[PDB]
């Protein structure tokens, strides 16, 4: 088990650690969060009390650094920071659990949600979609458009993630104009899965970033990429079986977690309505018809 | 963006334009097999591909050879005509190639938009009017030629004949429109006023007979007045 400690709460904020979240209170002794669990990634992200504007946070793998947070009072946000000093780093978290200045990552045991919400998502391809190679957690807000907004505006702060385009040279082969726009296998399994993804777990991992950065940050181009690598493969003839059965699976746990009072605006009505009822793949996806069903019966 | 009213005069500009209608692409006679059952039998279709400043018509003769063994063939039709457009673009100088094509049905949107990727510069829109291209198959010279063909082939017709010679591209492309909506609200009715004097002709190399301007005149008034009557008679005014 890791630990993420905090120099201190100097400003009033809501801190979430992956799915779980708490209130701090202005100056309250808060030092950080205990007990993480090993071989995830997680992400711990911030919504300050008086500017609910702006939720931001970061992702991490306590396995590549010790991390933790501090308030930057000049750019008015907590920041991840990365310690060198490993004895420094042990010495700081000992002193912190003895005083019991610390949360806990709230773990029940019968509990794999965020390991079947993060199955196929690694750091390495994290760091790939968001670019500062200087660090080694990565930084997200709901404001970062992605590099396909941008060509429809700083490079640098961007969400690089793959580019699907379903009217695109790239999607559609000459000569197979009508074939390829209604069933898109061929730009599922050749340009994008051989050519760019190299395997289904990739693909998987930046489908399952993009709904998490959805969901914790609001952040509406992450949404965009999320439902476009759904509609591909639902919209796709020739899925390989094992993708099809994981696929319901991954997207059964984001339903599941997705806040009620949220589906409004995180669900897109015309993509959830093909897939599970127009699309190839309409019979396909049984778990996530379920309980999309029992659950959203109005986007319906 | 969408083709209206407001921008009815964008069409008569000097940007190279054509409107493309699919209607007539799939037809078919439907009928009874010796079961009792109904079948379909398909005839020969078109592409009405038309400039609207200049007149020029590019028909695509569709012949029923094309359906064979396809299925889907509404939805076939969208993505054959998207094909023959494309390859129609392709064929002409670049100079003479459209900067907009304006689909006379929705549908036809992402076929096009598809086969056109190639030009991203050639804007593809839709519109809002009604218009009446489906009754080309009204005009007999056109139905003479896509019934007689054997085999798919483009047909070239200036549609509005030598009228730009006296009337500006705004007035004739207005004057097709008022003669094909006639010909589709009531077509034995408006063939009687473009034919009843036995003394104006079609010439051999046009489509609608030689009426002075003062003939025009009145033919336009009469289908001005059939377009109200079989208003009055379908809604009971
Ligand atoms: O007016 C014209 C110009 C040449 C053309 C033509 C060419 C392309 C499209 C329609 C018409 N060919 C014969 C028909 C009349 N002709
Ligand atoms: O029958 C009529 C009356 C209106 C119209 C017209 C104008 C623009 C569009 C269509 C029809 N005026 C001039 C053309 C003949 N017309």
């Amino acid at each position: 088990m890791n630990t993420v400690p905090f120099t201190s709460a100097p400003i009033e904020v809501t801190i979430g650690i992956d799915q779980y979240s708490f209130n701090v209170k202005e100056n309250q002794p808060f030092h950080g969060i205990k007990d993480i669990p090993i071989g995830h990634v997680h992400v711990i992200h911030f919504q300050h009390a008086d500017n609910s504007s702006m939720r931001y946070g970061y992702w991490f793998d306590c396995r590549m650094g010790n991390f933790y947070i501090q308030y930057d009072p000049k750019d008015g946000l907590y920041k991840m920071m990365e310690e060198r000093d490993g004895a420094k780093f042990e010495n700081i978290v000992h002193n912190f659990k003895e005083r019991q200045m610390m949360v806990s990552y709230p773990k029940i045991d019968e509990d794999d949600t965020w390991y079947n919400l993060t199955e196929f998502v690694q750091m390495d391809k994290i760091r790939k979609i968001v670019r500062k190679d200087e660090n080694q957690f990565s930084y997200v807000d709901s404001s970062m458009t992605t590099v396909q907004e941008n060509e429809l505006s700083d490079p640098a702060h961007s969400l690089n993630y793959t580019v699907i385009n379903f009217k695109s040279r790239e999607a559609i082969r000459p000569g197979h104009e009508m074939e390829d726009f209604l069933d898109k296998s061929y730009y599922l399994n050749t340009v994008m899965l051989q050519g760019i993804f190299k395997n289904s777990s990739n693909y998987f991992g930046e489908l399952q970033f993009a709904f998490l950065n959805a969901m914790f940050f609001g952040n509406y181009g992450s949404s965009l990429q999320w439902h476009a690598m759904i509609e591909l493969i639902c919209s796709s003839a020739t899925v390989p079986k094992h993708m099809l059965d994981k696929l319901d699976e991954i997207l059964y746990y984001q339903i599941k977690t997705l806040p009620e009072q949220y589906s409004d605006i995180l669900l897109n009505e015309r993509v959830w309505n093909i897939c599970l009822y127009s699309s190839f793949q309409k019979n396909s996806l049984h778990n996530t018809e379920k309980i999309m069903e029992n659950k959203y019966p109005e986007l319906l | 963006g969408a083709m209206n009213s407001s921008n009815y005069a964008e069409l008569f500009n000097n940007d190279i334009k054509l409107f493309v209608d699919d209607t007539n692409v799939y037809r078919v006679t439907v009928h009874k097999t010796f079961e009792g059952n109904v079948a379909t039998k398909a005839i020969n279709g078109c592409i009405f591909t038309l400039n609207p400043k200049t007149g020029h018509l590019f028909l695509k003769i569709i012949h029923t050879s094309v359906w064979a063994g396809q299925k889907r063939l509404s939805q076939l039709a969208k993505w054959k005509t998207a094909e023959e457009v494309s390859a129609l673009v392709r064929s002409l100088p670049k100079e003479e190639q459209p900067k907009q094509i304006i689909v006379t049905r929705k549908a036809m949107l992402d076929p096009l938009e598809v086969h056109m990727l190639d030009f991203p510069n050639i804007a593809i829109r839709p519109t809002e009017l009604r218009l009446p291209f489906s009754a080309a198959m009204s005009i007999d010279k056109l139905s003479d030629v896509v019934m007689k063909a054997t085999e798919p082939q483009m047909v070239l017709f200036n549609i509005y004949d030598d009228w730009l010679d006296r009337i500006s591209s705004y007035t004739a492309f207005s004057r097709l429109t008022l003669l094909l909506r006639a010909l589709k609200t009531n077509e034995e009715s408006a063939k009687m006023i473009l034919l009843s004097d036995p003394t104006i002709t079609i010439k051999s190399y046009h489509l609608w007979p030689s009426f002075t301007d003062e003939q025009w005149i009145t033919i336009e008034s009469q289908m001005r007045d059939l377009i109200l009557t079989e208003y009055g008679r379908k809604y009971n005014v």
